[PDB]
């Protein structure tokens, strides 16, 4: 008679797991909502300048800020190995100190000024 | 691949093509 | 009893639908660990890198800070205080100003063209073509670096340095990358422009950066600039640039054998004349062997034309030995120039291959170009 | 018009003329170029991981 | 010599038997023995020739025989038995072991081992019959046995997969007997064969066995095509009891092949054209499936010509089977040009070859489509054509005759034209410019569901095998 | 060897003039005296039958031909044994000493190559490839690799092999890939384009022919004046009218071909007349292209009529783009075609879905069929969905 009892005990798993599928979908919508909120806190308004040195782990790296003190920031999920430059001047966060974007090596400064022309108006030939 | 390879035409070889030269002077 | 067995069919039927739930659960757990890592990493105030000075029996440690200085911090609970040695690379938190983590020990100061690479892109085929040029490299470089026991078994020292010679237009600059590529060593390029600044101590600290880096990275190859007269990269030295930092540079390079006593360190230097540098560099430990670039004779330049012909597209009936007899003292820069000129006449003919007629027009131009000045 | 200079079509029978706009289409089937290149490679690589 | 030959094959037979014996005892592993039984058919056929026939004699002596003592003697009686140590009880491999079917507990009837032994015994008997091509009394004698035995036993999930392959041999051996010789005993034997299939099909309906229902439907639909009863075939396919989930691709291709021939006589070629295409994609390309690919490729050409469309010539060229496709090539050219005397002489010479597959009777309907295709060719080339200009091309009878062939055309919307009698010419009504209408949008909505149809059969199938990874221990 | 195969090909079917076989008989009679054509000389009777193929004095005794010079005699019989002696028996004793004494490598490999070339004129393909395999192991540079691609190519042009030649050329080039200059790479690419004529690849025959230079001359495999006809006929067959202006009609090499040899009449007559939109004089240009080019050439006879048909449908489509509705007194009057015969041209082209056009009976107004808003976004847009679905579900349904 144990055959009938062992079956009814298995429907207790089938009872909750039917509505638990949609609970993960509604939770996924909340996770995607929080995912968009975490990206805003990485950059938002405040931004600073820093120089990348060496990484450690995924979303972890050691950089050098403008003040001279090194800080451990959170490497962007897009930058891994090839996309991540070994030594480059990048952007960081004021307080939270998170990686922002790779800044181009601008040669324009107050010393060793080299002029650059944009869209000359002289007609060829 | 349809109506192409083996069926071909079996016309437009000589007699039909050679006749069209005489029509120019008949106009 | 078939009515109960038919009800059991729902268990096996819905079991396949339960397996779809396991697909979204693992995808959901990846999002939970992702958001959980956001609050932990983004709220980190940051941590710097410092070197361990000395250890204290009180469960503290003295770590030197570059922007600040020597400051005693507290050893972390997961970090051993006895495992910290002198000049040990560790990580310190900037919030509480205490010890955070411990990194791997290596020398990583400010890097301007100092980055140590591994097996760059070069080959003996492109920059080669001379028998004596490659043969002297095997004895001066390949033997002591790969098999240091050859000279040690005979009780004799091995050359740690070489001086390059020959007329201008060699091409040995790219050959230096081939030395580190084929020997599976690490390439290190020393540019005197980035290591010499007007600020006080830049002519010293930047040189000491190479001295400390060469201790652990010793199995590598070092190539120095600003001294090269050989004609590949030629600044013809510096009168005022080498009149100051010469005192804080050459003294720290000789300390490798005297103090560090580190082997497998190859110093590749090149000059056509000794004038502004130290006249005493001829002593061992700095200048040991001297490799001279043989004159680009007909037999030497015959194989050089075979180098480009492999990559270049040529027609049939072309004599590469006859072309070498048409010129005199053609350097490595003019060979790449006449091959570039030969490709220009091919573009006017809209042919992917360079006909023999284009070579006779290209050789005539390079002879008059090389004759001037 | 045969050289695609002027855009238009004439009428030889009645001696008339018609209006022909320059663009005859827009970009639609171009998306299939990236579609045909993916299914001729990605699909072939899936058979390699199976064996 | 002969002693070492009998013990060698029996050890391999028990070795393959013990693998499926322990898997059916604990919980339900039945999915696993189904894969082993696929190779069991091929490994047994090659083994039957070697070591003569004596491998099946010592296997019956090893285990207990409920019915199987007299069946081996009857099987050995037709072959003029050669008796070597043929007394029962000569070879004993049991030797009182639990996996060996321990004898004392078996002979005292305190345990029942017959369930898995008897159902497995009938499988090896049917394999030797098809290998040795034994017919006449041996065919009917085994049919009177297996069928009453299956009704007495209660088949579980794993037991329904045993006889699932036995029903194929019952129908196969019965059809080979009728084609060899025709007699009154063969017609009455087929009556019981038809009533027996429907009784067991109801049993498999409650058990919901995928392989069993797939084998029965394929055998039942073929019986309807031989008798040619429309009411029996149309009512049987309306229930849709055929599972598409776990059935093999070879069993699927056979199912779509039947729907093409059934819908061919129903005068609906839209659905029948898809069923013949799906039967080719599901059927493997190997050599053992060439028998199905040969017949299915011949039916595709007959379906196309009855639609008014002409199949490609590359099908008769780049293929390697075109030697048998030669009769259908001349039928392709005759429909295009619409020649009156070409189709008559074409079907006359090949009348004998096309009779085997019963595709020559469908050639009578192909005669109507000969001119209907020619009307479509002349209608697309000439928008406005006079009534007398068509008769001069195809050499028809009279203008009164050609006017009524276009009648049958546009009733179903084939040519889509109009016949102006007062003006005296036929004008094509198609102005194209249908891109702005909503008619293309109806088909466009179907392509969205076609791409979405690949979801539920795919995303659910990922974790399906993966339950064995988390349960089993890993390094 | 190609000079004989081109002239003797006129002996197959000539419906125009008998003098074409008489002028070609002087070339065949002259070459059989210097060298032995016996493998190809006997192949003439065994290739085509019931025209010139029935006449033989050896294999089968009959007379059917317009030329009696194709029959065996005592002169060619004695010369057959002379080639098996001087080229074989005399060299076999010299090559045997080099194998035993082991003198050189590349120097001895050239002797096996020169020996293998003798079997090509004798007609033995077993020893030709056998001696090539022994020299292949001794070959290193590309000097001995140039004669390897010809040995396989001699089966196609001389022995007339359209099957095993393509498979062997792809295997040799894949094992050792060098290519030399462009002219060495043409020897592989030229056959790939010519092989498309036998399997009927249509526009895919001129893919590698147009890129090939006009200076390519294989001598025994093919000549300089004949190879110019393959690129001229197939070049216009593949490249559309827009590509004819910047490539065909204006080329440095192509325009020098027709100036030297006037037997082409392709890159000029078929082009300039098309650029001027004159279809009246364009019709007779197809006569010299079919009769004086396609017929005398061997591989161009595989298609024949298939050439000029697609060229007419191409130029008729350009006329449909210049006018929406045409007239009966335009196409069927000034161009020379007749209402009955012209209607048969496009009569079978429309149902093939090759060209869409409307032909009128009574009023005789030819209308241009245009997709208008349909274009490629109607039928061609939805075709890629189900077209790729078959290959997408191929590995998905059967798994592995």
């Amino acid at each position: 008679y144990f055959k009938l009892k062992k079956l009814e005990k298995e429907y207790e798993l089938l009872t909750l797991q039917e509505d638990y599928i949609k609970d993960e979908q509604r939770h996924l919508k909340r996770e995607l909502k929080r995912a968009q909120e975490e990206v805003k806190r990485i950059q938002s308004v405040p931004l600073v300048i820093g120089q990348f040195l060496e990484p450690i782990d995924q979303n972890t790296g050691i950089v050098s800020s403008t003040t001279g003190m090194s800080y451990v920031v959170r490497i962007l999920s897009t930058l891994d190995r090839e996309l991540l430059k070994p030594s480059m001047s990048v952007a960081l966060h004021r307080h939270s100190n998170a990686l922002v974007d790779i800044l181009p090596p601008d040669s324009d400064s107050s010393i060793s000024v080299m002029g650059e022309n944009e869209k000359p108006d002289v007609t060829y030939a | 691949e349809n109506w192409d390879d083996v069926e071909v035409d079996d016309d437009f070889t000589n007699e039909l093509k050679a006749e069209l030269d005489r029509y120019k002077r008949e106009n | 009893e078939q009515k109960i067995q038919e009800t059991e069919l729902k268990i096996r039927s819905k079991t396949e639908n339960v397996r779809r739930l396991e697909a979204q659960r693992n995808a959901l757990n990846d999002k939970v660990r992702f958001i959980k890592d956001e609050l932990r990493l983004l709220q980190e105030p940051g941590s710097y890198v410092g070197e361990v000075i000395k250890i204290v029996s009180d469960k503290k440690v003295l770590v030197k800070v570059q922007p600040e200085g020597k400051y005693i911090v507290d050893v972390a609970k997961d970090i051993n205080v006895k495992d910290l040695k002198a000049s040990q690379r560790v990580c310190l938190r900037s919030d509480s100003y205490m010890l955070h983590k411990v990194l791997e020990n290596k020398a990583d100061p400010l890097v301007s063209l100092m980055m140590v690479e591994k097996v760059p892109d070069s080959t003996y085929d492109m920059v080669g073509g001379l028998t004596k040029q490659i043969k002297e490299i095997k004895e001066v470089i390949e033997l002591p670096v790969k098999h240091p026991e050859l000279f040690e078994s005979l009780g004799i020292a091995q050359p740690k340095g070489v001086i390059l010679y020959g007329p201008p237009g060699t091409g040995k600059t790219l050959l230096a990358r081939a030395v580190a590529h084929h020997t599976d060593c690490k390439f290190i390029r020393v540019s005197g422009a980035e290591l010499v600044q007007k600020y006080i101590g830049e002519g010293s600290r930047m040189v000491r950066e190479l001295f400390v880096m060469a201790r652990e990275h010793a199995p590598s190859i070092i190539f120095m600039d600003e001294i090269d007269s050989i004609g590949s990269t030629r600044v013809e030295g510096s009168g005022g640039g080498d009149s100051e930092v010469q005192r804080t540079m050459l003294e720290l390079l000789n300390q490798l054998d005297g103090f560090e006593t580190s082997k497998n360190i190859k110093i590749i230097m090149a000059t056509n004349r000794l004038d502004i540098l130290d006249p005493a560099l001829l002593r061992p430990g700095r200048i040991d062997r001297k490799i001279e670039f043989p004159p680009p004779s007909v037999a030497a330049r015959a194989e050089i034309l075979r180098i480009h012909s492999r990559k270049m597209n040529l027609t049939r009936g072309i004599n590469l030995r006859k072309v070498a007899e048409k010129m005199n003292g053609c350097s490595g820069a003019d060979v790449k120039g006449v091959c570039t000129e030969a490709g220009m006449y091919a573009l006017r003919e809209r042919r992917i291959h360079v006909t023999q007629e284009d070579f006779e027009l290209a050789v005539g131009k390079v002879m008059n170009k090389n004759q001037e000045t | 018009i045969l050289d695609k200079i002027f855009y238009g079509v004439l009428d030889q029978g009645n001696g008339w003329l018609y209006v022909y706009e320059t663009p005859n289409q827009d970009a639609t089937y171009d998306s299939a170029l990236e579609l045909v290149g993916q299914l001729n490679k990605v699909v072939d690589q899936l058979f390699e991981k199976a064996s | 010599l002969h002693h070492s030959e009998k013990k060698y094959a029996e050890e391999d037979q028990v070795q393959e038997l013990l693998k499926v014996l322990n898997e059916i005892s604990k919980t339900t592993l039945t999915l696993d023995p189904r894969y082993i039984w696929r190779s069991l058919k091929d490994l047994s056929s090659l083994r039957n020739q070697e070591l003569l026939n004596a491998e099946t004699l010592c296997f019956t002596v090893n285990v207990l025989y409920p019915d199987s003592s007299s069946f081996k003697k009857n099987l050995l009686k037709f072959i003029t038995s050669n008796h070597k140590s043929s007394v029962p009880g000569s070879a004993e491999l049991r030797n009182s072991y639990p996996a060996s079917f321990y004898s004392v507990n078996t002979e005292k009837k305190t345990i029942e081992v017959t369930a898995e032994i008897n159902c497995f015994m009938h499988l090896l008997v049917q394999l030797f019959l098809w290998d040795s091509k034994e017919l006449e009394q041996l065919v009917e004698f085994n049919r009177k046995v297996v069928i009453p035995n299956l009704l007495c036993y209660y088949n579980l999930r794993s037991l329904n997969l045993i006889n699932a392959k036995l029903w194929f041999y019952i129908y196969l051996s019965h059809e080979t007997l009728a084609r060899s010789s025709e007699e009154i005993n063969s017609d009455n034997q087929n009556i019981i064969l038809r009533s027996t299939m429907m009784k067991f099909l109801k049993i498999a309906s409650l058990k919901h066995d995928n392989e069993t229902k797939a084998m029965l439907i394929n055998l039942i639909l073929r019986d309807f095509l031989n008798n040619g009863e429309v009411d029996s075939a149309s009512d049987f396919i309306s229930k849709l009891e055929y599972p598409h989930t776990d059935v093999s691709s070879s069993l699927e291709a056979r199912y779509f092949f039947y729907l093409s021939k059934i819908n061919a006589i129903q005068l609906d070629y839209s659905t029948a054209n898809e069923y013949i295409i799906a039967a080719i994609r599901k059927a493997p390309h190997n050599s053992k499936s060439l028998g199905f690919l040969q017949q299915s490729n011949k039916l595709h050409c007959c379906i196309q010509l009855l639609m008014g469309d002409i199949p490609e010539l590359s099908f008769f060229h780049q293929s390697n089977m075109q030697k048998s496709l030669l009769p259908y090539y001349h039928l392709t050219k005759a429909v295009k040009l619409g020649d009156l005397k070409k189709f008559t002489s074409t079907i006359t010479k090949y009348k004998q070859l096309l009779l085997k597959d019963d595709t020559y009777q469908l050639c009578v309907r192909l005669r109507s489509n000969v001119i209907k295709t020619g009307i479509r060719i002349i209608s697309l080339t000439y928008k406005k054509i006079s009534l007398r200009d068509i008769c001069l091309k195809l050499n028809l009878d009279s203008e009164q005759t050609v006017e009524y062939m276009v009648s049958r055309a546009i009733r179903d919307g084939v040519i889509e034209a109009k016949i102006n009698h007062e003006d005296g010419f036929i004008e094509t009504t198609e102005l194209l410019n249908i891109y702005d209408s909503e008619d293309p949008q109806q088909v466009f909505d179907e392509r969205i569901k076609f791409a979405n149809q690949l979801h539920d059969e795919y995303l659910v199938s990922m974790r399906y095998p993966e339950d064995k990874k988390t349960q089993q221990n890993e390094k | 060897n190609y000079e004989v195969s081109e002239k003797a090909f006129l002996l197959t079917q000539s419906k125009v003039s008998i003098e074409q076989r008489k002028e070609a008989a002087e070339f065949v009679l002259a070459k059989i005296k210097e060298e032995e054509m016996a493998p190809y000389y006997k192949y003439l009777c065994e290739e085509y039958l019931v025209n010139n193929g029935q006449s033989d004095l050896e294999h089968d005794e009959k007379s059917d031909s317009l030329n009696e010079w194709i029959k065996f005699d005592q002169e060619l019989y004695n010369e057959l044994c002379k080639k098996n002696e001087s080229k074989i028996k005399e060299l076999n004793e010299k090559i045997q000493k080099l194998e035993e004494d082991d003198e050189g490598e590349l120097e001895q490999a050239q002797a096996w190559i020169n020996l293998g070339e003798y079997y090509a004129q004798i007609g033995d393909k077993d020893n030709a490839e056998k001696t090539l395999g022994k020299s292949l192991s001794k070959a290193i540079s590309t000097g001995a690799k140039i004669d390897v691609m010809l040995t396989i190519a001699r089966l196609g042009f001389f022995y007339n092999d359209q099957l095993y030649v393509k498979e062997k050329l792809e295997a040799v080039n894949s094992m050792i890939e060098k290519g030399g200059d462009w002219e060495r790479r043409n020897r592989y690419k030229t056959y790939y384009g010519i092989h498309c004529l036998a399997v009927r690849n249509f526009k895919e025959a001129a893919k590698l022919l147009v890129d090939s230079l006009a200076t390519f001359t294989s001598i025994e495999l093919t000549s300089y004046e004949s190879i110019a006809t393959y690129a001229s006929v197939t070049g216009l067959f593949t490249l559309e009218r827009t590509d004819l202006k910047s490539k065909v009609i204006d080329s440095p090499e192509l325009l020098s071909l027709i100036s030297t040899t006037a037997a082409l009449q392709s890159i000029s007559s078929l082009t300039i007349s098309l650029y001027a939109s004159d279809y009246a004089s364009y019709f007779p240009y197809l006569l010299e292209t079919y009769a004086n080019v396609l017929i005398p050439c061997k591989y161009l006879n595989r298609h024949a009529d298939f050439f000029v048909r697609e060229m007419r449908r191409k130029v008729y489509a350009q006329l449909l783009e210049s006018y929406k509705t045409l007239s009966l007194k335009s196409m069927a009057s000034a161009f020379g075609v007749s209402v009955a015969f012209l209607d048969n041209d496009l009569g079978k082209f429309i149902p093939n879905k090759q060209l869409n056009c409307v032909i009128d009976r009574v009023n005789g107004i030819v209308e241009t069929n245009r997709p208008d808003n349909k274009n490629a976004q109607y039928h061609l847009l939805v075709k890629q969905g189900d077209g790729l679905l078959t290959k997408l579900q191929k590995y998905g349904a059967a798994v592995r």
